[PDB]
């Protein structure tokens, strides 16, 4: 069934699973036309498909050409997401295919179930967790590859960098969700925290800076403060 | 006009014959039902006064045999049987009528209700849904599950309705996933109509039979089947014009006949609101929408 706080450690067991987040698939800028009407202009998007145990991120870049001449784009985007996840599963060897796919938004359940009818044994599940994966496009290197794409493209990343050499996947997921929640709440502040110290750099093959263990504890505290800061600014508390 | 003789009525029972019903008291001098219209299927159904649990009954067509009801004290129910000796049967019935021991099928001459509820229902198709080939009539009761229900347990006692499942490989062509799920015309017209049912008459016949089993026996799987066959049509953007007009008439008379007090348990709010107000056919069922809005506006 649904995934929530009671069965949270299930994410880090040895049954292959993927999160799918579709919040950045269909992206637009809204602008005024010469006549003073409003129109949208699509910009490139991405499907965020993540193995929470290994950190493997299958970033399917959605090029604006896939919307050309199509109607009801917000509905189509869920079906396009399901089409691409199904294609990904079919592309993997049997022993790498997921046993469960957890969608972050309930509107993806029927599109994905229908595209996955050939895989009756893969469970398609919702979640009651409010995960901050929409903020994936606040990670500079992910935003860069999406915006530069001139055609459909899949790019593979490890969203945990090398963290799993030192911490468990439970702890790595917790760090990732804290970072993404901060970036979603106040992107400028969060990026200043992450990059204010020019001596700590991002390796070419990484997404995040090369913090020591002690530095991660400081960074993590600074992100909690920021989230509490914005919460008080927001609610006047 | 045909007759169904009752050997006797040893236990108090409410007896249904089509949309009519009457009470028989324990050991009352009741010998059956006469003046049954030829040309239609019929259903004779039962609810015991001492255990309203298990409504049960028999679908039959008097053109297919001479049928009578006899209570079985071992199995504890009224059983339909066939009398093969036609002279013995005519003799028995004539005696019962002369002594006026029979209720008369009470058809008002203006009234087409039963025809309108069974227009496309044929005994031969009932006997394929309800498998018991040694009898010419078909037993149904409140508890019988459907073949689809048994997938999700005795197969001999199941209702073999045609399985409809909107999230199934049968319903969804590879590469038309979104199209076929949002517009079910392929599944309706090619898979179901051309492929399984062969024509719309057979589809409507199963739809009408499912409704009648839901209404007369409170058979839950029949209610599920009835709503699925409605929803498949309403969720198809391409439906022959004559099918939509006929569906509107079929549903109108079903809604008209439904007991007002059973609406809460025989009508699926989601399906009807979708069908009347969101679906492709939301503007095609004028008679049904009008009777629904005036009879069951709560449900909507
Ligand atoms: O009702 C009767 C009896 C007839 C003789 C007097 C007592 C009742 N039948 C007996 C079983 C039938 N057989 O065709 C038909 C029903």
């Amino acid at each position: 069934g649904a995934m929530n706080s009671s069965n949270y450690a299930e994410l880090f067991n040895n049954d292959i699973k993927l999160f799918v987040d579709d919040t950045n698939v269909y992206r637009v800028t809204v602008h005024k036309t010469f006549e003073g009407n409003v129109a949208t202009k699509a910009i490139n998007g991405c499907i965020f498909t993540l193995n929470p145990k290994t950190g493997h991120l299958f970033l399917k870049i959605i090029h604006t050409s896939v919307w050309a001449g199509q109607k009801r784009l917000s509905q189509l985007a869920k079906w396009k997401t399901a089409e691409e996840v199904s294609a990904l599963v079919r592309s993997l060897p049997k022993e790498e295919q997921p046993k469960q796919i957890i969608v972050t938004r309930k509107a993806m359940l029927d599109p994905l179930e229908v595209h996955m009818l050939d895989f009756p044994n893969i469970a398609i599940r919702p979640t009651e967790l409010r995960l901050p994966f929409s903020a994936a496009m606040s990670i500079d290197k992910l935003s860069d590859v999406v915006m530069k794409a001139t055609e459909p493209q899949m790019v593979l990343f490890n969203i945990y960098d090398d963290w799993l050499d030192r911490i468990s996947s439970y702890t790595a997921f917790s760090r990732l969700t804290l970072l993404l929640r901060a970036l979603k709440t106040n992107e400028e502040s969060a990026k200043m925290i992450l990059l204010s110290d020019p001596t700590i750099t991002i390796k070419s093959y990484h997404l995040w800076p090369s913090f020591t263990d002690e530095q991660w504890i400081t960074i993590e505290s600074q992100m909690r403060d920021l989230i509490l800061t914005e919460y008080g600014r927001k609610y006047n508390v | 006009m045909n007759t169904v003789p009752f050997t006797s009525a040893p236990i108090e029972v409410t007896i249904g014959i089509d949309q009519y019903s009457f009470n028989v008291k324990e050991n009352q001098p009741f010998h059956g039902i006469k003046d049954i219209p030829i040309g239609h299927v019929h259903v004779i159904h039962f609810q015991h006064a001492d255990n309203s649990s298990m409504r049960y009954g028999y679908w039959f067509d008097c053109r297919m045999g001479n049928f009578y009801i006899q209570y079985d004290p071992k199995d504890g129910l009224y059983k339909m049987m066939e009398e093969r000796d036609g002279a013995k049967f005519e003799n028995i019935v004539h005696n019962f009528k002369e002594r006026q021991m029979m209720v008369s099928y009470p058809k008002i001459d203006e009234d087409d209700t039963w025809y309108n509820l069974t227009e496309f229902v044929q005994m031969d198709k009932i006997r394929k849904i309800v498998r018991k080939d040694e009898n010419q009539f078909s037993y149904v009761d409140s508890s019988m599950t459907t073949v689809q229900e048994n997938e999700l347990s005795d197969p001999a006692h199941s209702l073999n309705y045609t399985v409809i499942n909107f999230k199934s490989r049968e319903a969804i062509r590879p590469g038309h996933e979104m199209e076929d799920f949002l517009d079910k015309s392929y599944y309706l017209n090619t898979v179901m109509l051309q492929g399984i049912f062969k024509n719309s008459s057979n589809y409507f016949g199963e739809l009408q039979f499912a409704f009648l089993n839901a209404m007369f026996f409170g058979n839950y799987g029949s209610s599920l089947q009835w709503h699925a066959m409605i929803e498949l049509i309403c969720s198809s953007a391409t439906v022959p014009k004559h099918m939509l007009d006929k569906l509107d008439e079929i549903l109108y008379y079903q809604i008209k006949t439904l007991p007002e007090q059973y609406s809460d348990i025989l009508l699926n709010e989601r399906v009807w609101n979708i069908c009347l107000y969101s679906s492709f056919q939301k503007n095609s069922l004028h008679n049904t929408e009008k009777i629904m809005e005036n009879k069951y506006p709560e449900l909507l």
